[PDB]
């Protein structure tokens, strides 16, 4: 009657491409497509390839049947809908797999665990884990995997306009958030086989489930530049980044998964382009909905007058690009050196900036001209 | 006086201080002592005033006939006189000699780590020292002051009990206090006797061998009568010498009366400022004691006896100057105290925070600023996306009608690397100021060099618009530096264009060049005078459309307006 | 030099200046310069490394052999040291002689307005004025050198453009600089010739008619550089007379490459320190020019060129004292530079806000106060609920055993109003100290008057335990003042109590009937000692017990623990 | 079917009580009493009386049938259990309408409305109406209504270490205060003859919204000392109340809501009693729950070792103690002068206190004298 699990729990025809799961741009409609897209088992299995790596199913004792239990229990919550889907929750967990596991130039490291790699050879690489401790970042896996659980398809903003069940519900104060983590820790504690944090402690177990909840409620849009703020201000002028500080180490998971949450305009232009595409088709998913209600349609949401490349630049530049200043600022953001310092990310994003800026330009000059 | 030069092409409060003799040897070898201390009191008013009101310009006419400034110098008087009000001197002050005028170009006061927000030739607030009766600087003043605002009062411990310590011989000023409150009680003295005690914080003592001695305690009183009642009250006696043998002064009957009424007059008329509750006087008492040789009466010793004060007792009003409209003032007491002991408001919403806090600028490239952002990204087809025209709607409508406007803000930013100008209305009202209505509209170019410029345009051929527009551009200048926080020095050009009907041309008045300022008046800073302009129209409640950061990504996030006590 | 007493009996650390003239007539009438001026640097030494470092007692030895104080003061030259490194002189000193001694008893430095976390005989940090080498006093070296901090470096102007500016016949220092720049390079001088140009805030010109002129050179020549250095460079001309008119002076050869090689060991003497990333040198230059009068060579004139420098540069180290153990040392200027940049941590949650401001005390009754609260009212059969043993679980369990223990507190607390005294297994241990195994247990009784005691208990009738209660005494004042920020000053007393069984009495030492302290000691005010205490001991992480506030509602509540990075 | 309400709207045998209703010791019980207590409809009756003291039935065109169907709908909301009942909201709802619509000595006054009667001659006196509009007043007061709806009878972390289902459901910050307000304005929009607020504007309905759910939020004992350290920093070193600012107002009127559902031990010493009584009752009823589950018992919740003068005593100390401080020194607790100033309510505390340390004192004695 629960959802249990699929039979043989590990399947192994996708081998040979989660050796390429260290690389920032992981093809991940080239797994999707890979794996049968008719049942969608992807968040478990790439889930417990991470795990595997972390060696917390060693640093826990969890047992592996019952995370698969609860997992794929997990990805079958996530509804079918454009952009926030079981997909999207694998993106993100990957991305603070990586930005947590990845080699982060000038970092000073000090129970931990590491990643499988991760080539330990010198000094100058630092890592998080290597200043996070085992609980905190399993803490922070699980946060990403169920974190868009059950999604709607409409936004903050559109059920307290209609005055939704849900917003009702948590009085209208990021509803979303509350609702992810409400049912997503709701379905966990359902059945007595999904437990797999069976052998922790009380105090464990409480610190444990705190830490996920805050994660989860860190990915309210609503909150994002006082989360910015607050990052400016703890690593600017104050004494940097005191890691035995748990509310330092807080704040840098919540401002972690605040980045991964958000790295659509991070990767390589075809992946970019593929999640722009599925939130531009959810957007218009929910101003269908919201022009049949009598509700004048909202901006950016209208088929029929798209906007697409405006939203765009303007998210790359309100959002992501402040976030992703405050995050390299405090020297987290993981690069190389060039034998001053190489970092992916960045560059990644002003391309797909100065791309956007390239099509709003010439779409206006283009209406100038023919409209006169 | 000190009378601001309204005749002046500069877009500043220039201020006239008149005849002024320069140069170190010249001021050595003046030959009229008072003159040379009023001339550079004249100039230390002038600059203090220059200082607490935004920027100005002080403009001296050489008094000496040759007189050149590269071989001559200024002095050193005035020199003393600068580096006592500054900390800093080539921070605030440019020297520039204009022919037969020294011109002294004062940046505007800024808050730092001191705390102080108004400079103070002099607070005339007088401590004790040990010995002394000094005046407060600018900082133990302002400690001084807070201190007494914090508890409401200032705080004593009043004769609870004396403490149970242990008997043992042992000296200390409460001695000499003692064998003063002994003293002053005495009925008569013995000519030429010694004394027991010395001065210290609570006794002083005075020779004043002088015929008159009225004129000179007239002037010399409130000053120790303020070290007093500021510390721990004390005696102060008159008519002993330095050997300390008591020797008094040559007084008949019928004028000790009289000096006592003048010291009653003085000590009333010296200020006071209350924290407190109530509002007492100052509480003190004089006497009179003979000093009669053997059988007569040689002469007397006025001994004063001053009780410590609850707040803060002046000499006389505070050194602190300013100037209103016209006709520099001294600030009144009241807003002295308010401005040594209010803080300001600096509320700072998360919003803003992070707005400005995009300004750190490290050395690494930091793209995304959030103050220059724009929807249309197309003006001015020949060029690229390098200027951002802020209001997007005033400047849209303005370029639509006006049809010779838009050429010619082409044809004016052509040359700038990277700017950003900003439509109005009018500015002289976004800035708190009358409006004429015959002026179309205004701009602001804000570039990296090219300090920035405020074009004013209009249609009409009978008048000049310079005092409109150079009273906007001070006007500017001044809300810059006071309200915005800009912490450098800066100049508002100036530009004027004419815009009849079929042809967009006929520049009235380029104020760039007709005035010259200081080498380092050209080089502004362009990301810091954009915090500025952004902190000033917030503070103006005047902040409508400028700084466009569209809200249709905000709308549909679910985030907020900017700030405002409306939600 | 100065040594730390370790052979008195005050719970404080005394230093001993050595013998030391006192009296204004007999400091003036004092016929050795150069010893009065050690005595008086002596006692400044002494009295900054105390303010520095908690309190502590100048003890000197009275020099002259009749001397009073009471009617002989001071002297002048200590009293201007002494008001030059504090503001106020009564806030913080308190002198007292005691037979053949003089006592000056020094408040520790406290946070104020001002910003200072150190006090500092000459921080050494020259700046250039108009004319003159000035040294920072401590408010514009801290504002210097936190500028200078925020920058990461100190931000110039480098030469990218010289303005545009209208043409016409102006005058300014940068005239004189470049008048400058062509001098240096001049290859010949001709003899008694005249000068364009005078000194500003760019050229120096000295005399220096001397013989030697080296010994002159190695000691005037580094506060030259420093003022240079710290303003936008310079040049600095030696040779010349007042009335401008070149002499040089009378310099053969082979000395003029020992004045060279002497300049360059004593500029790479000065110290420096960065705040950029690179770490350069101080970048300068000197040479010499003949002035030769018709055919022939009268002599040279050394000429040099300083560079404006990136970071600060000393004159000598900063003249910043402190007692570390003993042997009373100075700052290095490491720790010199980190106490002025750096802010106090100050991390004040909110149950903590609440805990200190219950301590506003208007003039009003504002009853219930947190850190006065007691689950077990009941203590001291005779009494009433007038006094909270703290630790509530380590009194009850000294109280069980070591019966007399309890008749012995009720005996000691009767003649107390209000106070709360605070028991510990060892307070030494709490402050960061050695612990000896024969001390029983202590405790802390703070109450309104009667500053507060220490008393330690034991059962060994062989030691004495003077040396351990007054050592923690004095690390216990120390504490409360340099960390929990108390304002005031304070002295802690001492007792000692013998407890044999069947018998509690033979209180073997009282430190209060053994040593004397000025008249303001005695009041302490008992809330603020709270407040302090409850500071300290978060500070050091031995906040335990003390301080109740239980926590059973609190837990039913939902209200979490006080506070700490645990969770 | 919906609660619709009872017969004739306002019953009138209750007259000549809720006159004296301008007295701080309203005698709840004896209106209890006399009222039937068979049905409850008191709530329903106190706050007509006090809103058409206001006269907000014109100032906002409130039709009084909707008000009183959705105020007896909401007073058969609460459950029936010692403390937290109908009773605790009336007299939550009259303590916020004496704080604010009596004379304060010493304020200065600037739509707004005042008390019916208020007495308006001097200028020494103002009310808390006379700084505030009627919208946050009136919001101020259905807050009060409507704060402890559907009270489970345990507390929050109660609800926390069971892990009860309004746990999960609101991730365990705050439980019970957002289940009132969920509960409650789900109640309200639930059937269409309760909008007693028809005849707002859409913008005017959205602040009202805002404005009581922020209100209800104010009253978690958990964020107690953090809104009296706010207080405090706004009125002791600031410029004091701009009661222009709308954070000022709010920050206010959440203060004020504070003190009133804190209000037992201000009032004279039998009701102060009978309240103690009610919450003494109510902490048995949990502890004999949680002693069955097999959890440790709580503090003071067991009826077998009852430490009731030990709570009482350390209530007032540590909880009413400072919040009364930090709302006197701001000027706002309304009392008179003495031809300084008489102030009943922190009289009626410290004679409270006095009692209860009176009690502990006699018991720790007699315990100390038969146990040695
Ligand atoms: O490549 C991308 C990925 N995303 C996500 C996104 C957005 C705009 C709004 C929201 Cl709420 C979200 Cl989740 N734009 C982009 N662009
Ligand atoms: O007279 C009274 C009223 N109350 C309420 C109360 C309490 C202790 C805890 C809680 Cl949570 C509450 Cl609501 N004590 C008293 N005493
Ligand atoms: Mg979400
Ligand atoms: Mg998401
Ligand atoms: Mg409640
Ligand atoms: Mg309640
Ligand atoms: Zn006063
Ligand atoms: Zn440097």
């Amino acid at each position: 009657k629960p959802i249990l699990a699929p039979e043989p729990l590990v399947m192994d025809n996708l081998d040979s491409i989660m050796e390429q799961l260290n690389t920032w741009n992981f093809p991940i409609f080239d797994l999707v497509e890979n794996i049968g897209r008719k049942c969608g088992r992807i968040l478990s299995q790439v889930s417990y390839r991470l795990f595997e790596d972390m060696g917390l199913f060693e640093a826990f004792k969890i047992p592996i049947r019952e995370f698969m239990n609860y997992f794929h229990a997990l990805e079958i919550g996530y509804r079918d809908i454009p952009y926030h889907n079981r997909i999207h929750a694998t993106d993100v967990l990957h991305a603070v797999w990586y930005l947590t596991t990845q080699p982060i130039p000038g970092l000073s490291t000090v129970g931990y665990v590491f990643s499988k790699t991760y080539n330990v050879t010198d000094d100058k690489y630092g890592c998080l884990s290597g200043n996070i401790p085992a609980l905190e970042l399993m803490a922070l896996y699980v946060a990403a995997a169920m974190h868009d659980y059950d999604h709607p398809g409409r936004t903050n903003a559109f059920l307290v306009a209609t005055s939704a069940p849900q917003a009702v519900l948590y009085n209208d104060r990021s509803v979303l958030e509350n609702h992810h983590a409400a049912a997503a820790w709701n379905l966990f504690m359902s059945r007595p086989e999904y437990n797999f944090l069976i052998n922790l402690d009380h105090v464990e177990f409480k610190h444990f489930r705190f830490l996920v909840i805050e994660a989860i409620l860190a990915t309210d849009l609503k909150k994002h530049f006082d989360f910015v703020a607050k990052f400016n201000g703890k690593v600017n002028d104050d004494v940097g980044i005191d890691w035995t500080n748990e509310n330092d180490r807080l704040l840098v998971c919540q401002m972690c998964i605040k980045l991964a949450d958000i790295n659509g305009p991070a990767k390589c232009k075809e992946l970019h382009l593929q999640w722009t595409d599925g939130i531009v088709n959810e957007f218009y998913e929910q101003g269908d909905e919201e022009a049949s209600l009598g509700l004048p349609i909202s901006p950016f949401m209208d088929r029929s007058a798209p906007q697409l490349a405006n939203l765009q630049e303007s998210f790359i530049s309100h959002i992501v690009g402040p976030l992703c200043n405050s995050y390299d600022s405090a020297g987290l953001m993981p690069g190389k050196w060039v034998e001053k310092i190489y970092c992916q990310i960045t560059q990644h994003l002003l391309q797909n900036h100065k791309m956007w800026k390239k099509v709003i330009e010439e779409e206006q000059r283009l209406a100038g001209i023919e409209n006169q | 006086n000190i009378s601001v030069d309204l005749e002046t092409n500069y877009a500043e409060l220039v201020l006239d201080v008149g005849r002024v003799t320069l140069g170190e040897n010249s001021r050595k070898k003046m030959k009229d002592c008072k003159l040379r201390k009023k001339q550079n009191e004249s100039v230390s008013r002038a600059m203090c005033a220059l200082l607490n009101s935004g920027g100005g310009v002080i403009k001296a006419e050489i008094e000496n006939e040759d007189y050149s400034y590269t071989k001559d110098g200024i002095g050193l008087d005035l020199e003393n006189s600068f580096s006592n009000i500054l900390l800093f001197v080539p921070e605030y002050l440019d020297f520039m000699q204009n022919g037969n005028y020294f011109l002294i170009f004062v940046k505007s006061w800024s808050l730092n780590t001191s705390g102080l927000r108004i400079t103070t030739l002099s607070s005339n607030l007088y401590k004790r020292d040990i010995t002394s009766a000094k005046v407060m600087n600018a900082t133990a003043a302002l400690e001084f002051l807070k201190d007494m605002k914090k508890t409401r009062g200032r705080l004593y411990l009043r004769p609870e009990l004396l403490a149970k310590r242990p008997c043992v011989d042992i000296q200390e000023e409460n001695n000499m206090k003692a064998l003063a409150g002994v003293f002053f009680d005495r009925t008569e003295l013995d000519r030429k006797e010694k004394l027991t005690f010395t001065e210290s914080t609570h006794v002083e003592i005075k020779n004043f061998s002088t015929e008159r001695l009225l004129q000179r305690i007239k002037e010399i009183l409130p000053q120790y009568v303020s070290a007093f009642a500021n510390t721990d009250g004390g005696y102060l006696f008159i008519g002993l010498n330095e050997d300390k043998e008591i020797i008094g002064f040559k007084a008949e009957m019928s004028d000790l009366d009289d000096l006592e009424r003048e010291i009653e007059k003085s000590i009333r008329k010296m200020p006071v400022h209350h924290f407190c509750m109530e509002k007492k006087k100052i509480n003190y008492s004089c006497k009179f004691l003979g000093v009669y040789d053997k059988g007569s009466l040689c002469g007397y010793v006025c001994a004063l006896r001053v009780e410590r004060f609850c707040c803060a007792v002046f000499a006389k009003e505070p050194d602190s100057w300013h100037v209103k409209d016209n006709r520099v003032m001294q600030l009144t007491r009241k807003e002295w105290i308010q401005f040594m002991v209010e803080a300001e408001p600096k509320f700072s919403s998360a919003y803003e925070e992070v707005i400005s806090q995009i300004n750190t600028s490290l050395p690494a490239p930091h793209s995304w600023p959030l103050l220059e952002w724009q929807r249309q990204r197309h003006h001015c087809p020949g060029l690229s996306g390098r200027i951002t025209y802020t209001p997007e709607n005033l400047c849209r409508k303005l370029f639509l009608q006006h049809e010779g406007l838009k050429q010619l803000i082409c044809e004016e930013m052509s040359s700038v690397r990277k700017g950003s100008l900003i439509f109005s209305r009018s500015w002289s009202v976004d800035l708190g100021l009358q409006e004429n209505h015959k002026v179309l509209c205004d701009a602001l170019l804000i570039s990296q060099d090219s300090p920035p410029v405020l074009y004013t345009f209009h249609m009409v051929q009978d008048e000049e618009f310079k005092g409109y527009s150079t009273q906007t551009a001070l006007t500017l200048k001044q809300k810059l530096a006071k309200i915005g926080g800009y912490t450098k020095k800066v100049c508002v050009m100036t530009k004027i264009f004419y815009l009849s009907p079929e042809g967009m041309t006929s520049c009235q008045y380029d104020l760039r060049s007709q005035v010259i300022y200081p080498e380092s008046y050209y080089f502004t800073r362009r990301k810091y005078l954009l915090k500025a302009l952004f902190k000033a129209l917030k503070r103006l409640k005047s902040l409508r459309d400028q700084f466009s950061f569209a809200e249709n990504l905000y709308q549909i996030i679910g985030i907020d307006c900017f700030q405002k006590n409306d939600k």
